[PDB]
């Protein structure tokens, strides 16, 4: 019976170990899910861009967003090279409200040597004077960034919430 | 929700040891998270030390290696760092940062829950009084534990402290009048066997199910064992304190993390503390340690068991005296115990528990618990008294009854403290074992024990 | 002889009750996509300029 | 792309116009072009320690950035070869040069360029496998003891597109090439690996098998295993450096590097001239053990900062041969020597000292060096085991086992060789404790044991327990006397005192007693406590009768007996073989019994 | 001593250079 | 050749300690050697210790007493150290500087080498294992030398450490088992009584036209005390490796030197190790004692002797501890055995002498040295063990065989090791002293010679 107990000891093991491989299976799949979920969003944000109509307000509130976080005299704007005539008009339209809300000049350039890649969903990217200090005001950006802390939302909406957490604070 | 987008900066201004200095920080935030990108293209994180005008000090929990001060690109993410937290973390290993390490997706996260904590009300809180039976003589009936206790296993090198500490995980429960714990585990600056050691006698006893593991090896970076602690308990929060559930803690090498901390401390040019630890370090500590009890309101519980190595063996290093002034009690690992074939080697005279008092007794244990135990430490300290002068001056010089205690010295390491790496002894057990070697002294030498207690108890 | 019967079989049944959970996920997940998919494109689409509040006009 | 020299002091150097330079990078300092490493950054300078020695380097020098960390060269050509640091082949220098120094700044390739190898592929890849990093596709015989097998490099993967035919190649020819993503990479012989960067495995498993030295002790009481972990501890004079080169040729492994960091230099040329006439026997054909053994030399007067590129470049070489499925042992003489280096170093930065003066970080670097021993699974398609132990000798200031390296090594290592200066006093060797050494793989090795040998586990645990009495008999000897004593306790003083002068003892200079194999140390044991178990049963049995068998009469009866157990210690295992000694420890016992049957 | 002398040694350095 | 003018400069930006700072140096080099002139004249010499930018820190080697910041002219060399070489320094006298103080001219170089050597690559050297019979049965017999060896003596203070090595110098040669060395003596911080000494016994017990002396006196400059072994060190290696002759090298109170290297070391705020002394003590002497051994293909050889004095008769002290890391062996001279009017007052147990294995033996000295001597060392140990306990219990309470350990103890003290200031012992008749010192004893006791050694030497 001491060598039964010994292969009971294995028996133990690789039911242990076959548990494991089930969790790990079912988060897995689980995570294959929100993969594609967030797929999904990708491909409605591309089929937004192409409504110029609602592009236009889009970068309108991107430019001022990311003007509003450098806040410096001089500032770069990069964007794709068929997004230019678009972004042209935001950054006419910005620089007064941008002068308004802050009482000091600004002088934004729109770098036209270099492109934001053509195959990225949309947005643009805004650099200081010497090019240190930049925001990164894309759709692929601003969708990582807004995704990532909806996590608990978005599990409790897709996968219901949790019979065992009694007390949510 | 912050929906700002994020500001990075190419103004790196010094690298040195684990720290890097950043300049022209838009107002720049303290205790923020940073995000660093290195020229290869690989990513590191950060925590923001001090702010000071423009400046910004970032300690990198990876290392300083491969970072130069013009092409690394330092990410700013407004907030601190807050660790995503669920229910799925048990039956998961982790590394000492919380990323996944065994093959397995990320967290998918029921909360985000900041790492510092947050202060309990000390009028919300709840003494505790319900024993665990670990199922160790030298704990059990000299030592005894309650849950919700922080009580540190002083240990040194070489010895056979992991072992206690697996034989406690896997033989503690509640006392047998008539679920079971939780497993959170975090190891700082341990070597590979170590944990090879622990996560086989995790699921090869079927607990597996039940244990979250985040793992520092001695071969990661240095600066994680910072954040190590911390991770492990907050997730050990969520789910006493909202799955409520009864959660045990275990921190192996608590003097790793402290020797991070002083390497933190020396690389920031601070005034030094005793050995060169930081002045903080009690202040510091202390945080870690106060994260353990039972709320009201709130059926869960959380027991904290450290395990320090002191260096030199000696008890008043700094990190064991600041351990010992914040922590309720100690048990100690005793290094001449070992040299003589003793397991567990557990020296009852510098061990102490401070809530027994208060978990033992009639209708807890049993009525005779509190004196059986304050008469064999007793006989214990006059036995060592003894047998120093026996073996100093005169084995015949020694009187009639200073033979006794010689006899019960051998007697009580041999039988009482020594056990077994397996054996599992109900309470019951030990005070008979207890009551057995009592009765080597004629019951006029037992001062120490009421007359209605030998009464009852000692003509057996 | 035992131990190499029940190896199987016991790993075959946890494999069934495996794809039992994964089905229970994808029903659940089918039902569910479309309302969340607008809230974040509703998040992602709204925009609010804004300065830190520590800004000295 | 070029920066200039700001300052020097001591081996520091700071350098301007160092704007993208990255930390830990290799650099070229002055006209000499010295070799160093950044390790600080602030601004557009850096901070640099250089390998070799500052004195006349000016201001404005030039610096050079190379753009690559230090790194060592993989190939064929580091066996029976020495090295420094650097990895510069002192035996090249020291005939290009035709001069009996190491001229500043010498540049010469670590591995020769102008011999011709013999490689043969390895007979299943043709062209279009799928190769990956680790996997062996060639072999190239090195010498008659060692195979070098050629691995890809852990980091590539991609189909062969070609592989050369068996033939005789230098390490410069295009001996693989392989297309991934629609690039293609060539690759040679040798390869190229950073110092400070772990080479990957698949796994680390644990450690099975002994690693058997010569010794008596270190063998019997705290033995090492293949794979593990050890520190030899000890003052001046008591015998660390002897050990360990008596591990290193009598032990069993198949490779053997041996890093001399910041020791004598005499202590090299003992090893270059002893070893070329030791042999081993393998089919019949005697090889010199030089043919497996590479040594890495940075003695006590060479630069100060080349101590710790001399470890990384040990325990890298000692990498790159567990990948091939060897078992490789690593020495690495006083340790202590690398953190006094980097101590000097923190002090030339003004940093704040930890305890004693070594920086903070001492214990991180010690525990990361010792964390790169242990038995693998290797990277790599065929299945192979490689292992790699390492030996770490400690020098503490005073013979004080207090002192902050000895304290940071005792709490990672496994094995503790403590030596006493007392017993090296009297000549006593090896000078091991006894009293204050363990190892933490007495219970691994009970299989081993129970397989092979079976009947030593009971005598170890005997041996200990007559050693550890023997102890608390002495401190009451020594007050009191030896005539308040039984004859039990007079059976085994003389037990312990036999133990001690005739076991434990090992005189390693002499033809008999250079190495014991585990047989002669099986025999020997045993023959020892059979005498203590039939002396004290007959000093047992007797006792209340009125014969009274005491240990005086025991002594004068058995005076021949007593000698001859003193004296196995005499039978050399090459002159006299294994059936002779082990027929004679046989005929010793029947003497024994027999002379016990005497007096009763 | 020494780790006071370098403390003080910084200040020294620190309130001269700035 | 350096064929352009030398730049002078007026520039001191500050004298403190030891140390000059000068500014506006162009291209300041590392280690350059300056010569100031004073403002009343006298001229001094120092060496560049740091440079940054346009600022050098000089150190004087005759201190900074007189020096100010507006007429103090320094006037920088352009090179490192050197010092010119010759054979004619062969029956000279010199200061610690490197100067005649003999009435002679300077030195007609034969060559300028740098002072700081060049380590030789330790592949071109060889094993030293020629053994030199220095006519001392202590040295010889139990602690043999060999002719390339390093091997100090660690003495005390009124101890006469002088004589022995003086006994050392005028004795010393092969093995005869069927032509002279030149000294180079330098003395750092000596009193005139030891250097009158010195002088009287070179040029009366043999020759001084071998001798070359380097005098730096009690009363002399402190940080001139860090070059003097240097200069006597390169003049040694000049006329060993050069002109191939067999050198012996007498360096004279390290610890005056130990003590000029922790006062330069603490001048300038160094990291200290134990007592104060700098932490890079054992780098600084090991480019000093490795300076000694033969090399491949060259007839010379450099014998170093330096000789020590422990403070307090202190092993453990960091000078002694150091030294006996980085050398061959040590001659361990005893204050016990000095109040015994015990002559030469040598302790052979805290003795060694590392090359002593691979000198003795068949066709070297004889077959039976190694086992002789071990026998020796273990007989006397355990002599002094019995002395120790007849201490405590008595004279009459030893056995047959401690009295026999007695008495051994006292032959040997007084028949082996006492021997005469001026006897020159052949190695065999040191043997044949030790085998009849072992014949006190039956072949039984004697468990360390082998038998068939035993049956050849110990019936005789
Ligand atoms: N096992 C041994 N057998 C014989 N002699 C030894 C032994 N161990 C040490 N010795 C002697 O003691 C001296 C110790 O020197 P060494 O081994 O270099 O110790 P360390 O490295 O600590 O200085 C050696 O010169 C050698 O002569």
């Amino acid at each position: 019976e001491k060598k039964e107990k010994q292969i009971e000891q294995q028996k133990k093991i690789q039911m242990s170990n076959l548990m494991n491989q089930a969790r790990l299976k079912v988060l897995r799949a689980r995570d294959d899910l929100i993969t594609d979920l967030l797929n999904e969003a990708k491909q409605r944000l591309s089929k937004v861009v192409k409504d110029t109509t609602r592009y236009q307000v889009l970068l309108d509130g991107l430019v001022l967003q990311g003007l509003y976080q450098l806040l410096e005299p001089r500032m770069i704007v990069r964007c794709r090279k068929q997004d230019f005539p678009l972004v042209k008009a935001a950054v006419q339209k910005a620089i007064p409200m941008y002068k308004i809300a802050t009482k000091n000049d600004v002088d934004v350039q729109i770098d036209q040597e270099s492109y934001l890649p053509e195959d990225i969903a949309g947005g643009v990217e805004i650099y200081n004077g010497d090019r240190k200090i930049k925001v990164s005001n894309t759709l692929e950006s601003r969708l990582d960034l807004i995704a990532q802390q909806m996590m608990p939302e978005v599990r409790g909406a897709l996968f219901g919430a949790n019979a065992n957490r009694k007390f949510l604070d | 929700y912050l929906s700002q987008p994020r500001l990075t900066y190419k103004t790196v201004s010094g690298v040195n040891g684990p720290l890097v200095i950043l300049d022209h920080v838009k107002f720049p935030r303290y205790a923020e998270i940073v995000h660093l990108t290195l020229p290869d293209g690989t990513k590191r994180s950060g925590q923001v030390l001090e702010v000071s005008g423009s400046k910004a000090v970032v300690q990198v929990f990876e290392g300083t290696s491969g970072i130069d001060a013009k092409k690394t690109s330092c990410e700013f993410t407004g907030d601190i760092l807050r660790t995503p937290v669920s229910e799925d973390m048990l039956g998961r290993v982790f590394n000492g940062s919380g990323k996944p390490i065994d093959r397995g997706p990320v967290v998918l996260a029921e909360d985000f829950l900041d790492i510092m904590g947050q202060p309990i009300n000390p009028q919300c809180r709840i003494y505790p009084e319900e024993m665990i039976q670990t199922g160790i003589s030298a704990i059990d009936g000299m030592n005894s534990i309650a849950r919700g206790q922080k009580i540190p296993i002083f240990s040194a090198a070489g010895l056979p402290h992991n072992e206690i500490a697996a034989q406690i995980c896997r033989q503690a429960g509640l006392v047998k009048k008539s679920e079971n714990f939780a497993i959170v585990f975090a190891a700082m600056g341990v070597n590979m066997e170590t944990a090879r050691f622990f996560k086989s006698d995790f699921e090869e006893n079927g607990s597996m199910d039940n244990v979250c593991l985040f793992l520092n090896l001695a071969n990661d970076p240095t600066i994680e064992r910072i954040i190590t602690p911390r991770l492990a308990l907050t997730t050990a929060e969520f789910l006493a304190y909202q799955c409520e559930k009864h959660v045990l803690v275990i921190l192996t090498d608590m003097s790793s993390y402290a020797e991070a901390l002083r390497e933190v401390s020396a690389a920031r040019e601070e005034v030094p503390g005793r050995r060169g630890f930081p002045g903080y370090m009690y202040t510091d500590l202390a945080t870690i340690y106060e994260r353990a009890g039972r709320v009201e309101g709130r059926n869960g519980s959380i027991t904290q068991i450290p395990i320090l190595t002191m260096p030199n063996d000696d008890i008043t290093h700094p990190i064991p005296d600041l351990t010992g002034y914040i922590t309720e009690g100690q048990i100690y690992v005793d290094r001449q115990l070992h040299n003589r074939q003793i397991y567990p080697p557990i020296n009852v005279l510098p061990s102490l528990s401070r809530l027994m008092k208060s978990a033992i007794g009639e209708g807890m244990t049993r009525k005779d618990h509190a004196d059986v135990s304050n008469q064999l430490y007793a006989c214990y300290a006059i036995g060592k008294d003894v047998q120093a002068m026996k073996a100093v001056v005169g084995e015949e010089a020694l009187t009639s009854d200073d033979l006794l205690y010689l006899e019960f010295l051998q007697k009580f390491e041999r039988n009482f403290i020594a056990q077994g790496p397996y054996e599992n002894r109900t309470v019951f057990e030990t005070l008979d074992i207890g009551w057995q070697l009592l009765r080597i002294f004629p019951k006029e030498m037992l001062k120490r024990i009421p007359q209605s207690t030998l009464s009852e108890f000692y003509p057996r | 002889a035992a131990a190499l019967g029940s190896r199987g079989s016991c790993s075959t049944e946890v494999e069934k009750e495996t794809q039992e959970k994964m089905t229970i996920l994808q029903t659940y997940f089918r039902q569910n996509r479309d309302e969340v998919l607008d809230n974040l494109l509703a998040f992602v689409c709204d925009i609010r300029p804004e300065i830190h509040e520590n800004y000295r006009i | 792309t070029f920066g200039y020299v700001h300052g020097v002091s001591g081996p520091v150097v700071t350098a301007c116009d160092m704007a993208g330079a990255a930390m830990y990078e290799l650099v070229r300092v002055g006209h000499s072009e010295l070799v160093g490493e950044i390790i600080r950054l602030e601004g557009d300078m850096a901070t640099i320690q250089v390998y070799e020695e500052t004195s006349g380097v000016s201001v404005g020098d030039p610096v050079l950035r190379t753009g690559k960390p230090l790194s060592v060269e993989l190939g064929p050509g580091i066996m029976g070869a020495i090295f420094d640091g650097i990895q510069r082949p002192l035996s090249d220098i020291s005939s290009q040069t035709q001069s009996i120094y190491i001229p500043r700044g010498v540049n010469v390739s670590a591995l020769s360029r102008d011999i011709k190898w013999d490689f043969t592929p390895c007979k299943n890849l043709r062209v279009g496998s799928h190769i990956t990093g680790g996997d062996i596709y060639g072999i190239v015989s090195e010498n008659s003891l060692i195979k070098h097998k050629i691995m890809l490099p852990p980091r590539n993967r991609g189909t062969v597109t070609y592989i050369a035919p068996p033939g005789n190649y230098d390490t410069s020819d295009v001996v693989l090439e392989l297309e991934f993503e629609g690039v293609k990479e060539k690759f040679t012989m040798v390869q190229v690996w950073p110092v400070r960067q772990v080479r990957p495995v698949t796994e680390k498993l644990p450690a099975n098998h002994p690693l058997l030295t010569g010794q008596r002790v270190l063998d019997a009481l705290f033995p090492c295993v293949q794979g593990g972990t050890t520190a030899i501890p000890g003052a001046f004079g008591c015998g660390k450096t002897v050990i360990s080169q008596s591990l290193s040729k009598y032990s069993n492994s198949d490779v053997i590097i041996y890093v001399g960091c910041g020791e004598r230099g005499n202590e090299m040329s003992e090893v270059l001239r002893d070893f070329p006439e030791l042999t081993m026997e393998v089919d019949g054909k005697v090889e010199s053990i030089m043919k497996r053994t590479a040594l890495v030399a940075n003695t006590s007067n060479m630069p100060v900062a080349a101590r710790e590129a001399s470890i990384y470049t040990g325990i890298t070489l000692s990498e790159y041969f567990r990948d091939m499925g060897y078992h490789v042992s690593m020495m690495a003489d006083s340790t202590s020597r690398w953190a006094e280096a980097l101590r000097e170093i923190s002090g030339r930065l003004a940093e704040m000292p930890a305890d004693s003066g070594y920086p903070a970080y001492l214990g991180a670097r010690l525990a990361s060096f010792y964390e790169r021993a242990g038995r693998v699974k290797c990277l790599g398609n065929p299945e192979r085991e490689g292992s790699v132990s390492i030996v770490g000798a400690v020098s503490p200031p005073g013979g004080d086992f207090s002192d902050p390296v000895t304290s940071a090594t005792l709490g990672i290592v496994q094995v503790f060789w403590g030596l006493d200066k007392k017993l090296a006093q009297r000549k006593h060797f090896p000078s091991v404790n006894w009293l204050i050494s363990y190892s933490k793989y007495m219970r691994a090795l009970d299989e081993y044991y129970d397989k092979h040998f079976t009947e030593f586990v009971p005598l170890r645990t005997k041996a200990k327990e007559i050693l550890q009495e023997e102890e608390d008999l002495a401190e009451i000897v020594q007050l009191v006397g030896k005539a308040s004593l039984a004859e039990t306790d007079k059976i085994t003083l003389e037990v312990a005192k036999l133990i001690k002068d005739d076991f434990l003892q090992q005189n390693g200079y002499t033809p008999y007693d250079r190495f014991c194999p585990f047989y002669k140390t099986v025999g020997m044991l045993s023959n020892m406590i059979a005498f203590y178990d039939m002396a004290r049963r007959a000093v047992e049995t007797t006792a209340q009768s009125d014969n009274k068998i005491t240990w005086s009469i025991i002594r004068e009866h058995m005076g021949d007996i007593l000698y001859k157990l003193s004296s196995m210690k005499f039978k050399d295992p090459l002159k006299d073989g294994e059936a002779k000694i082990k027929s004679d420890y046989a005929q010793l016992l029947e003497d024994m019994q027999n002379a016990f049957r005497s007096l009763e | 001593f020494y780790r006071l002398k370098k403390i003080q040694e910084k200040k020294k350095i620190l309130k001269e250079k700035s």
